[PDB]
RNA sequence: CGCUCUAAUUGGAUGGAAGCAGGGGCGAGAGCUCCUGUGGACCGAUUAGUGACGAAAAUCCUGGCCAUAGUAGCAGCGAUA
RNA sequence: ACCCUCAGAAGGGAGGCGAAAUAGAGCAUGAAAUCAGUUGGCGAUCGAGCGACAGGGCAUACAAGGUCCCUUGACGAAUGACCGAGACGCGAGUCUCCAGUAAGACUCACGGGAAGCCGAUGUUCUGUCGUACGUUUUGAAAAACGAGCCAGGGAGUGUGUC
C-alpha cells in the first residue's frame, strides 16, 4: 500500500547527561558558512574555503562584515565533534562482516553508495536483528 | 480634505525647531501628527540674518534641482523632514503620516507641547514664518 | 537540434517543429511570444497581416533603435519581420495538417507552446579593411509548436 | 586535506561503478559522506611508495559563449538607370 | 517500411527497430559560460563591492536532517531592582533598610501545541558593519596596473660537488 523504511529508523542512543548537553550546544551555537571570499562575486571563484592571502584583503584584515576567517577557537567540543544530529556515532559499512564490533546503543550504521540492492538487503536485515539503526534505509512497498 | 490625526499641535508662538523635533519623535512612535497654524509659527534671531539664509536656499539649485519651499506651509514640512530619515522605509511612513496646515482645518484646538512656547513679553528678536514667506516671494493666502 | 521542452497527451494534442532555419532568432522570439495563447487560425491571419505590413510584432527585448508603431498595445517599439513570419506560417501549416490527419479541427486549436531556440550559426567571413576579416554569420533556428484542444 | 600510478592487506559493482544535476549529514577547514535523478562499466579503503600533483589573477595559452545589436556597412567615385 | 504534410531523397507528424533513439549519423557520457520556454521570490517613489552575522514575509512531494512554540516548574554566573518605611539635599537627585532578595543566559521536567512545522534550501524585507580581488606602494575603493564570462591548460625540476 505505502512506503515503509527497513530497520529501526526511530532509534536513539543513550548518552551521558554531559554529551547530550554538548550536542544541544553544537546544534544551538553552530558555526558560520566559512565560504571563500567573494565566491558570490565571481563564478570562477568557488565556494570551497581558501585563506585570504592578500595584503589588503578586508576579510584578512579582520574588518567586520566581510566574513569570519577559519580559526582554532571555532571548533566543536571534543566530546561531540563528528556525531550525527541524532547523537549517534557513524560507522561506515561495505559488507555484512563490517557489522561486527558495533554497539547499537551508541553507533548507528551508514552503508556506502557503491553497494547494490542484493547486498543491501543482507546488511539491512542483519542490522535489525543485531539492534543497529541504518541511517540510509531502503524504502519498501508495504 | 480629511486626515485622521492622533495628535494636533498648535504652532502659535512656538519655537519651530523645538516643535518639529517633538513631532518627529512622535511620528516614529507611530503617531499621526498634524501641525496647525504654521503661518503663526516662530523662529528666534535677527530678521535680517534669518531671511538671508532662507533667501539663499531659494537661489540654490541646478538642472538636477533643489526645491525649497517659500510658503510657511512647506517650510515647516521640510524642517520635519530634516529630523527624520525620510529616505528609509520607516522614516517615509512616519513623515507621510505628518501634515502641516495653514490655520486650522479642524474644529478642535491644537495643544501646545511643553517647552516649545515663546514669551513675547520677554522677547522682541524673532520672526513669523509668514513674514519670512512674504519676503521670499509667496502670496499671502492665510 | 532540440526536443520538445514540454509534455503532451496525444489524444488532446498535435505537435509540430521547425529545424535549422536560417532566419533571425531575435525576430523568432517576439513572433513566438505574440502568437502564444492565440488560435492556430487567429495566428495564421495575424502573420499574413504582418507580411503585408498591417499588424506589427512588438519587439520587446530586441528593440534598440527601432521606431515606435501606433498599432502596438502596452508597448512602443515594433516591426514587421516577414521572413520569419513566412517560416512560422510553414510551422502552422504543418501543424494543422498533422492535426487534421488525427481528426482535430486545426484552425480551432490553441497554441499551448511556441518557443525559439538558437541552434548555432552558419559561419561566414567578411573582408574588412587593413588586411583583416571579421565574422559574418547567419543564425540557424529551431522552433517548436504544440496545439491543444480547448 | 586532495590528485596520479606502483606494491602489500582487504573491499565494493549490471540487484547498476565512475562522471554529472539537484538535495540531506559531517569536519574550524582543506575536504568527507549519504539520498534522488542521469549514466551503463568500472570504483575504492588502509599501509608504504611515485610525482608532468592542487589556480582567480601573469595586457597568461587554447576553446566556447554573452553584451555590444538587429547596431555600423550593403549611399558618396563625372559610370546616379 | 508504410501513411499523411510539403515545391521537396529536405524538414515535420504518425509510425517502425533496439534494453536504450534524450544511442538516429562529429550519433558513449554531456560540466560551465550562455539561450529559449517556464516555476518560486522581488518588482515601474526609488540608491550602488552585490555580502557576513541577526531577525521577519513568502515558497518547498519523498529520500539522505527532525526538531520547534507557549502556560507552568526546577536549576540559577557576573549583574541586579520597583513600591514601601526612615533619614539628608536650593536642586535634578541621594543614603540606609527592604535584599545580593525579585529578577537573571543556558539546560531540564510535567502538561499542552505546530509537520512547511524546526532545520535546511531559494528569494526578499529590516538591523548591524561594509568604497571587490590580486599587485605595486610610506599610503589602493582609487582618476596607479590586470581581467568581458566560463572551461581546460598554466610556474622550486635534474645531475654533479659542498
Ligand atoms: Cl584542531
Ligand atoms: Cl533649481
Ligand atoms: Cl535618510
Ligand atoms: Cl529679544
Ligand atoms: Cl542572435
Ligand atoms: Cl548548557
Ligand atoms: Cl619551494
Ligand atoms: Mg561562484
Ligand atoms: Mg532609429
Ligand atoms: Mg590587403
Ligand atoms: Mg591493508
Ligand atoms: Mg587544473
Ligand atoms: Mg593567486
Ligand atoms: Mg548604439
Ligand atoms: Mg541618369
Ligand atoms: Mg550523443
Ligand atoms: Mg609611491
Ligand atoms: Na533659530
Ligand atoms: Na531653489
Ligand atoms: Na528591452
Ligand atoms: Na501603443
Ligand atoms: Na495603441
Ligand atoms: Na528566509
Ligand atoms: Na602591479
Ligand atoms: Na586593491
Ligand atoms: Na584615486
Ligand atoms: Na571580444
Ligand atoms: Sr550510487
Ligand atoms: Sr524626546
Ligand atoms: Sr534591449
Ligand atoms: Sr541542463
Ligand atoms: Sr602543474
Ligand atoms: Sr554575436
Ligand atoms: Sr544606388
Ligand atoms: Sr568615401
Ligand atoms: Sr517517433
Ligand atoms: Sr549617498
Ligand atoms: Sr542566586
Amino acid at each position: 500500500t505505502e512506503l515503509q523504511a527497513r530497520g529501526l529508523t526511530e532509534k536513539t542512543p543513550d548518552l551521558s547527561d554531559e554529551d547530550a548537553r554538548l550536542l544541544t550546544q553544537r546544534h544551538r551555537v553552530g558555526k558560520p558558512q566559512f565560504n571563500r571570499q567573494d565566491h558570490h562575486k565571481k563564478k570562477r571563484v568557488s565556494t570551497s574555503w581558501r585563506k585570504p592571502r592578500g595584503q589588503l584583503s578586508k576579510q584578512r584584515r579582520g574588518i567586520k562584515g566581510k566574513g569570519d576567517t577559519v580559526e582554532a577557537g571555532f571548533r566543536s567540543p571534543t566530546a561531540v565533534r563528528g556525531k550525527h544530529p541524532s547523537g549517534f556515532e557513524e560507522v561506515r559499512v561495505h559488507n555484512v562482516d563490517d557489522l561486527e564490533g558495533v554497539d547499537g546503543d551508541t553507533e548507528a550504521v551508514r552503508i556506502a553508495s557503491k553497494v547494490g540492492a542484493r547486498k543491501r538487503e543482507r546488511i539491512e536485515e542483519e542490522a535489525e536483528d543485531a539492534g543497529i539503526r541504518v541511517l540510509n534505509p531502503t524504502y519498501v512497498e508495504v | 480634505a480629511e486626515f485622521d490625526a492622533d495628535v494636533i499641535v498648535d504652532a502659535r508662538d512656538c519655537i519651530m525647531g523645538r516643535v518639529a523635533s517633538q513631532v518627529a519623535e512622535q511620528a516614529l512612535d507611530g503617531e499621526t501628527v498634524a501641525v496647525v497654524n504654521a503661518e503663526r509659527a516662530v523662529i528666534t534671531g535677527r530678521e535680517e540674518q534669518i531671511v538671508e539664509k532662507y533667501e539663499k536656499r531659494v537661489d540654490i539649485g541646478n538642472d538636477n534641482g533643489y526645491f525649497y519651499p517659500k510658503r510657511p506651509d512647506g517650510i515647516f514640512k521640510r524642517t520635519i523632514r530634516g529630523m527624520l530619515p525620510h529616505k528609509k522605509q520607516r522614516g517615509r511612513e512616519a513623515f507621510e503620516s505628518v501634515r502641516v496646515y495653514l490655520g486650522n482645518p479642524y474644529d478642535e484646538d491644537g495643544e501646545v507641547l511643553d517647552g516649545t512656547s515663546l514669551d513675547r513679553l520677554s522677547n522682541i528678536k524673532f520672526v513669523t514664518l509668514g513674514e519670512i514667506s512674504e519676503t521670499l516671494g509667496a502670496n499671502k493666502t492665510w | 537540434g532540440i526536443s520538445y521542452s514540454v509534455e503532451a497527451d496525444p489524444d488532446t494534442t498535435a505537435k509540430a517543429m521547425l529545424r535549422e532555419r536560417q532566419m533571425s532568432f531575435k525576430h523568432s522570439k517576439a513572433i513566438a511570444r505574440e502568437i502564444k495563447g492565440k488560435t492556430a487560425g487567429e495566428a495564421v491571419d495575424y502573420l499574413e497581416a504582418v507580411i503585408e505590413g498591417d499588424q506589427p510584432v512588438p519587439f520587446k527585448q530586441h528593440n534598440s533603435g527601432v521606431g515606435h508603431k501606433s498599432k502596438v498595445d502596452g508597448w512602443d517599439a515594433g516591426r514587421y519581420p516577414e521572413k520569419a513570419s513566412k517560416a512560422f506560417l510553414d510551422l502552422l501549416e504543418n501543424a494543422v495538417g498533422n492535426a487534421d490527419h488525427q481528426g482535430f479541427d486545426g484552425e480551432a486549436m490553441t497554441i499551448k507552446h511556441v518557443a525559439a531556440h538558437k541552434v548555432g550559426e552558419q559561419q561566414g567571413r567578411k573582408p574588412r579593411a587593413m588586411g583583416r576579416a571579421s565574422a559574418w554569420n547567419s543564425p540557424q533556428v529551431d522552433v517548436e509548436l504544440i496545439l491543444e484542444e480547448p
